[PDB]
């Protein structure tokens, strides 16, 4: 079984 | 009153959408007209949702904003895509809520007797899909469906509100949301009829007539007898793409554009620029479903002997005994002949006489490299939509190339031929009725494999025997005078001859190449050295 | 603009979004004549072309050839004439006096269109 590719990311912002 | 006073069915441009406008004015509008007493006698509860989807280009969009217009309340609020989401976290569902506070703000205020709301959201799916099936990166996606889940029906009963939701992949909706007191009616819009296809081109022509810009030449029934499968979209861009070709004409581009100004005041539209658009400008997205006949009769069909004319009567009575038949719902029958004879030709000729709703070719020109399933799954799918129509026509040609027969050992596949044993003996669902013709050319194989029984019946093709037919072939193609057609009678018609169609018109065009001295002899030569047979 | 048309979603290709469809392919004789006179109109204007050299032969001879690789045979027919008056054996020197009179002759282009570019199409 080939393992699972890479994957990308999405990122949240937060205020102070 | 909560409808404008002006407003009327005919204003809003509509086109082929009776049924579909009336169902809802029925399922969505009949509580809120009737007088209070009743209906708070019933005690009944009121919709609040709607789900339109369709393939592009129907008329959502149109028919939403059309109803938003009849409705004589507040502005509706426009939901534009995905524009609710922000990356600060918290604030997608302040906006999701800042939607609804004032109807509820509403409600509150007057409870029973208030107004209506409504609220437009456009691309749905964008916004709601499945919670469990989504990324992982970020749990907005689910805050956001759950907020609007709890706020559509939460605690709190919110009964002054419309929500009205276009889409394209409803099958992506969460299930949760589609269900009764959120959005139950849920219609499907599709491409138009004839009747339809003239009530569009007429809503785009009325200006053109009213001003006298449109010849009379102009057959608008024509018109949309030619357009099939085309939808509102496409009709209006083929009127577009006729209008640009008649404005064209008027102008002098390709070194510096100019403009008459005093010939151009007297400008018309005819029926040329319709029939040249409709080969060029536009083609139909959705692919044509009518065969392309051309293909398969490539030289027509000439009446060189009886044999044609016996062949086309049997297949116009097993026609005739398959439509009107209630004992026998399914009926097959097979064409077999020697090479180069002409079946796939008759067969085509046959099948287009009819004049079944459905009709489709299975071909292998199409499956060039399959395998032994793929072959099997174009067949089945073939075989399912055939079953949909009342009444259905179905034909498979060059069977042996079908099974990829060949005479060493001999090799085939055995799969599909027991599909095709099996499909040749399957009746169709009840009340539907289903025609099959076969064409190959050689008989004995298929006999030993025991399917010439599976069969009902069988048609002959045979192929030119007597000079007498050859003569008669060349006058009707007419490639040879008089003298040259006296000097080949007189020595074919001594003896006979054994030749098919096909092979005969490639003989002649080779013999065509020669100077006019030697033509005749060069044909003779071909004849005799190829003529060798029974 | 694309190079793979049948990858785009078919809702965006609809009348009224994005109607005008157009396919640019390979041109022909004529097309190929066109482009070579259009690459050479400064060189001609300036009498820095050869009397010897015709551009109906060329475009006979160069075919499923396309306009990059028209201009890229220019380009290095046009090099090979500048480099018959440089010296980079061991300090780069150029002459200056007899670059003036710099021709472009046909040798060179015979020269560009068998070691220098190759096109990418058909059998050749
Ligand atoms: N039934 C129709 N009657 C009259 N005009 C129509 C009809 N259907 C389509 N049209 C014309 O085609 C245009 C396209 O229709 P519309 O914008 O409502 O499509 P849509 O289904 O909402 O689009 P999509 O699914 O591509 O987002 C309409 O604005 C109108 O110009
Ligand atoms: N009277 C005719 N009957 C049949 N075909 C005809 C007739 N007159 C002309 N033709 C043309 O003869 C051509 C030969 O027909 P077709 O290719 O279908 O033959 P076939 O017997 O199925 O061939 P094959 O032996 O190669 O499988 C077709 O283009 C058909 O248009």
């Amino acid at each position: 079984m080939a393992e699972d590719a890479d994957m990308r990311n999405e990122l949240e912002e937060m205020q102070r | 009153s909560i409808i404008n006073p002006d407003w009327n069915f005919e204003k809003m441009g509509i086109g082929g959408l009776d049924k579909e406008f009336s169902d809802i004015f029925r399922r969505a509008f009949a509580s809120r007209v009737f007088p209070p007493e009743i209906v708070e006698q019933m005690g009944c509860k009121h919709v609040k949702g709607i789900l339109l989807y369709g393939p592009p280009g129907c008329g959502k969009t149109l028919l939403a904003r059309q109803i938003g217009k009849m409705l004589n309340a507040r502005e509706p609020k426009v939901v534009n895509g995905p524009e609710i989401l922000n990356k600060y976290v918290g604030e997608s569902e302040a906006n999701i809520r800042k939607l609804f506070a004032d109807a509820e703000e509403e409600q509150r205020r007057l409870g029973a007797n208030s107004g209506l709301h409504i609220i437009i959201f456009d691309e749905i799916d964008a916004i709601c899909k499945q919670r469990g099936s989504m990324a992982g990166s970020t749990g907005v996606h689910d805050t956001v469906v759950n907020q609007l889940l709890s706020k559509i029906d939460g605690v709190e009963q919110l009964n002054n509100i419309l929500v009205i939701g276009m889409t394209n992949r409803p099958d992506l909706i969460d299930e949760a949301l589609l269900r009764p007191g959120r959005l139950e009616v849920k219609m499907e819009i599709g491409l138009p009829d004839e009747k339809g296809r003239l009530q569009i081109l007429h809503i785009h022509t009325a200006r053109m007539r009213g001003h006298q810009l449109l010849s009379a030449d102009v057959d608008i029934k024509e018109l949309a007898v030619e357009t099939k499968n085309f939808s509102g979209a496409e009709l209006e861009g083929l009127v577009r793409a006729a209008q640009s070709t008649a404005m064209n004409r008027h102008i002098k581009a390709s070194t510096k554009v100019e403009v008459d100004m005093e010939k151009a005041e007297s400008l018309q539209v005819t029926r040329g620029d319709f029939l040249a658009s409709l080969e060029n400008d536009i083609k139909p997205a959705f692919g044509t479903n009518q065969e392309d006949y051309a293909s398969y009769i490539m030289n027509g069909i000439i009446k060189w002997g009886d044999p044609v004319t016996r062949v086309l009567d049997d297949g116009e009575l097993l026609v005739q005994q398959t439509k009107n038949s209630d004992r026998t719902p399914l009926v097959s029958v097979l064409l077999e002949g020697p090479p180069h004879s002409g079946k796939t030709a008759l067969a085509a000729k046959i099948a287009e006489e009819s004049n079944f709703p459905f009709i489709k070719i299975c071909s292998p020109d199409k499956m060039i490299g399959f395998s032994e399933t793929a072959k099997c799954q174009a067949m089945k799918k073939i075989f399912d939509d055939a079953y949909k129509s009342q009444l259905s026509c179905v034909v498979v040609d060059d069977i042996e190339r079908l099974l990829d027969y060949v005479p060493i050992g001999p090799r085939f596949s055995n799969l599909v031929l027991q599909a095709l044993l099996v499909l040749l003996k399957k009746a169709p669902p009840q009340g539907r009725k289903l025609l099959i013709i076969g064409t190959t050319s050689r008989k004995d194989v298929l006999q030993e494999m025991e399917m010439l029984n599976a069969f009902s019946t069988t048609i002959h093709v045979p192929n030119i025997a007597t000079g007498e037919q050859l003569l008669e072939a060349l006058e009707l193609l007419g490639n040879f005078k008089d003298k040259e057609r006296t000097t080949i009678a007189q020595q074919v018609k001594g003896k006979k001859v054994w030749i098919g169609i096909k092979k005969l018109l490639m003989l002649i065009e080779m013999s065509l190449q020669m100077d006019p001295e030697y033509r005749v002899r060069k044909f003779l030569a071909l004849l005799r050295e190829e003529g060798a047979s029974p």
